[PDB]
């Protein structure tokens, strides 16, 4: 029943994380004597919410929730790393490698695009103490980095970049440069993001959990040109425990 | 390399520069030649080259 | 300085096919009555008529 | 300007005996060159690998150094990495691997000096252009 | 104000040495055997607090301490610059001939 | 003849702030290239002055 390259090609199902039937509600035990790792964490986004700005200071500003326009080019996989048991009973995962960014473009009402790394890079996530197995209940929090959405080589229309390109606006020989500067002058950021993994389903034989994510992080800000939005990602996820 | 830019007669008279972008920005300047001090404010002077009466 | 704008509210047209809609409201669908879409329709039936003008 | 003797004399060894090639040398190894090598080594870059040129200057701090006639015809026989530590010649046209790279099957010790000598020879003429990419076109 | 940091950075060791934290791994091939297997140990083991760090490296050979000692005058140790290491840029960085 | 009258000055003892302080405005004017009248531009229309602003 296990599928090849040519069922999958073009129909979608690549951009999915596998599911584990409604049958597996188990439980898997953390010897803790012995380590762990993760052979494969998928991650796959279904909502991408972004926050307003209302320009009142005020207001109720909420996440509003947006429509993809890069298609099915968001989920992270195979991502691997080791997962710990800690001292006091829990669980940490540090991650690794893997496809563990996608450049995702969402669009709200207006027409504006809102460009995002998607990303768990570097992510450090734990469960709870005394978790002597991953059940239906076992949540990882934590954090990961949010690099630049470009990185420093990428040039802009007018041939402005961090490491490579001019450094002014070229088309402009005499104009003043002080308003030009936030333009002239790219910067790389590097910020947090958020994210908890809750199990909703165990495989106890295999090892192979599986659930939902909630994902918080700031999106693109064009090399330091204009503010980053709040994005809050929310999808379904899937990992398998080897025993190492 | 280090380089700074001193600037002799003129407003800038006896001044010395050394932070790498203020020197640079001048460099850019002196590829013009003379490097003057503009009012761009009074006309919305857009900074391009525009020709003389001569040219026209 | 909106002038038919509320013109197609009163009778109901309220949101945009870009996704907005004039109360404020987020993530509704104004289906083909949207905003454009009233002003598509006007234009459409502006030139049938120019053409059963010419014909009459 | 004329392809001299003195253009035409390159280091045959670490030590520091030198050979002088002959005209019909030089283009021979040229011709060899372009048989053999120039479809990743043109101009004296290396496509598939742009890191590693064949400039006189690189060829030097390659370990063993292979700025010498016999040091090109060894690694033509037994190719390394750039320290030497690994063989390579499982993805290196050779002499030891003419039966994957079958370019390499029918080359003499007389053709692959001649191929070193062009290696030598062709920045002597060409400046920086040899090694230099599209930059000195 | 806003800096360029790649620029900046030219203005520090990284400009003139090749910086243990920062420069991309062809550098390594100007000085003689750095380049393959030393230069991947030096860019996997980094971030270094200095120099002399550099032969603390786990698996190392005694030739190879060897080399990186007739080398650590051509060496420096700056602050990681997160412009320079991220997109995997220290083992491509865009540059080819 | 910017270079000659400071190499005039600096042979008869004066500093490099004097000779430059010596070189009139409008003898540095010329010598910069937004006075050329081959930098403009077809429809880059108006006073030089709307270009660069006015040399102040
Ligand atoms: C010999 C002719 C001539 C020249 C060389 C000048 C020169 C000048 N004028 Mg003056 N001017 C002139 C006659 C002239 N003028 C005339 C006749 C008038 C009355 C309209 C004016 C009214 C005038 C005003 C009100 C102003 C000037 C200004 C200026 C200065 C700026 C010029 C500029 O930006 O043009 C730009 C030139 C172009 C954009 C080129 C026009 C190209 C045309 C439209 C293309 C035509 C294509 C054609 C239709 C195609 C045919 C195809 C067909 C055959 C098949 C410059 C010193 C300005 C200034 O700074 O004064 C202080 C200013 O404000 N001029
Ligand atoms: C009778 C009715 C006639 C109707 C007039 C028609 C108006 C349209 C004419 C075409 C418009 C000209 C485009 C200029 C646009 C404009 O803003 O200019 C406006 C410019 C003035 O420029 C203005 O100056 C201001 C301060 O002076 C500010 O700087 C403004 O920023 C700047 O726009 O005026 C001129 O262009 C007028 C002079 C034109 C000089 C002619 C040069 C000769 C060209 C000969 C080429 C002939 C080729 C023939 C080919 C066949
Ligand atoms: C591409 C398919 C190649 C062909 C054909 C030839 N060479 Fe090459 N060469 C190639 C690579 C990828 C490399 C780098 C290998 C590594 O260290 O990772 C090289 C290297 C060399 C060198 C060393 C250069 C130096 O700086 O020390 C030399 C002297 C060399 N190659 C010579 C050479 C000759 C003479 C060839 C024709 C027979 C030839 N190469 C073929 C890629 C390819
Ligand atoms: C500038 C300006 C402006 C604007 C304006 C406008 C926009 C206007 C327009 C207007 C218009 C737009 C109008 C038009 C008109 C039209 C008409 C008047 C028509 C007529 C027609 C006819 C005559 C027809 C004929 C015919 C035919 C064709 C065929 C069939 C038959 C018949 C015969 C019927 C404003 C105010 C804002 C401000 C100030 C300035
Ligand atoms: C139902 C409906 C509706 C309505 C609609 C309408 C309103 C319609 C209209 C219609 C119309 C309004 C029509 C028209 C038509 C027309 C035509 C059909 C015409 C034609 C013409 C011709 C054919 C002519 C020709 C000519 C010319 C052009 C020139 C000269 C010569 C001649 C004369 C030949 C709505 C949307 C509300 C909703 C849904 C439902």
């Amino acid at each position: 029943q296990t599928l090849t390259y040519d069922d999958i090609v073009g129909t979608g199902l690549a951009n999915k994380c596998p599911t584990l039937d409604d049958t597996a509600r188990g439980a898997y035990p953390i010897d803790s004597s012995q380590t762990y790792r993760i052979a494969r964490l998928c991650l796959q986004p279904t909502t991408f919410l972004v926050k307003e700005e209302p320009k009142n200071k005020r207001q109720e500003a909420e996440f509003v929730p947006t429509k993809l326009v890069t298609r099915e080019t968001t989920s992270l996989d195979q991502i691997q790393g080791e997962l710990k048991v800690n001292s006091d009973g829990s669980l940490t995962f540090v991650e690794e490698d893997g496809i563990d960014f996608q450049p995702v473009t969402v669009q709200m009402a207006g027409g504006e695009r809102i460009p995002l790394l998607f990303t768990v890079k570097n992510l450090v996530a734990s469960t709870q103490p005394n978790v002597t197995s991953i059940t239906t209940s076992t949540d990882f929090k934590g954090e990961f980095n949010v690099p630049s959405y470009r990185t420093a080589n990428f040039l802009d229309p007018k041939g402005r970049g961090l490491a490579s390109g001019y450094d002014s606006a070229i088309a402009l020989p005499q104009a003043k440069e002080e308003e030009l500067a936030r333009a002239n002058v790219k910067r790389f950021s590097l910020t947090k993001g958020q994210i908890s993994l809750n199990v909703a389903k165990v495989d106890g034989r295999t090892g192979e959990i599986a659930g939902t994510f909630e994902s918080e992080q700031l999106s693109d800000d064009d090399m330091g040109a204009h503010e980053p939005h709040e994005v809050k990602i929310q999808g379904v996820f899937y990992a398998s425990i080897e025993p190492a | 390399q280090g380089v700074t830019v001193s600037f002799y007669g003129g407003e800038l008279n006896g001044q010395t520069f050394t932070d790498p972008p203020t020197v640079k920005s001048y460099a850019r300047k002196a590829i013009f030649g003379e490097i003057f001090e503009f009012d761009t404010e009074t006309l919305n002077s857009d900074g391009i080259f525009r020709t003389s009466p001569r040219g026209w | 300085g909106m002038f038919v704008l509320p013109f197609m509210a009163r009778l109901g047209v309220t949101g945009s096919w870009s996704g907005w809609s004039i109360t404020g409201e987020t993530g509704i669908d104004p289906g083909f009555w949207s905003f454009e879409g009233v002003a598509l329709a006007h234009i459409v039936l502006s030139g049938l008529l120019f053409l059963a003008a010419c014909w009459h | 300007a004329e392809l001299t003797p003195e253009v035409l004399t390159v280091p045959l060894n670490s030590e520091g005996k030198t050979i002088t090639l002959t005209e019909k040398q030089y283009l021979e190894g040229k011709r060899l060159f372009q048989y053999a090598c120039a479809s990743c080594h043109v101009g004296g870059i290396t496509k598939t690998n742009p890191s590693l040129d064949l400039r006189t200057e690189t060829l030097a701090l390659a370990t063993p150094p292979r700025d010498n006639i016999e040091g090109l015809v060894d690694y033509m026989k037994n190719p390394t990495t750039y320290d030497g530590e690994q063989e390579i010649a499982e993805v290196h046209p050779s002499l030891r691997s003419a039966d994957i790279f079958p370019k390499m099957r029918n080359l003499t010790e007389k053709d692959l000096v001649a191929i070193a000598g062009h290696i030598l020879v062709e920045p002597k003429i060409l400046g920086d252009k040899w090694g230099g990419g599209k930059v000195y076109y | 104000e806003l800096v360029n940091v790649v620029d900046e950075k030219l203005g520090t060791a990284y400009g003139e040495k090749i910086d243990l934290n920062n420069t991309n791994i062809a550098a390594f091939i100007q000085y003689r055997g750095l380049y393959p297997t030393l230069a991947k140990l030096i860019v996997k083991n980094a971030p270094y607090e200095s120099v002399e760090d550099v032969l603390n490296i786990p698996g190392l050979t005694e030739r190879q301490k060897q080399i990186l000692r007739e080398n650590l005058e051509h060496f420096t140790v700056t602050e990681v610059e997160t412009a320079l290491v991220e997109g995997g840029d220290r083992y491509n960085n865009g540059l080819y001939k | 003849e910017i270079n000659r009258r400071v190499q005039a000055s600096l042979a008869s003892g004066a500093t490099l702030e004097e000779a430059w302080s010596a070189i009139p405005e409008k003898l540095a004017f010329y010598d910069y290239i937004g006075n050329n009248p081959a930098k403009g531009g077809l429809f880059r229309t108006g006073p030089m002055n709307k270009g660069d602003g006015i040399a102040q």
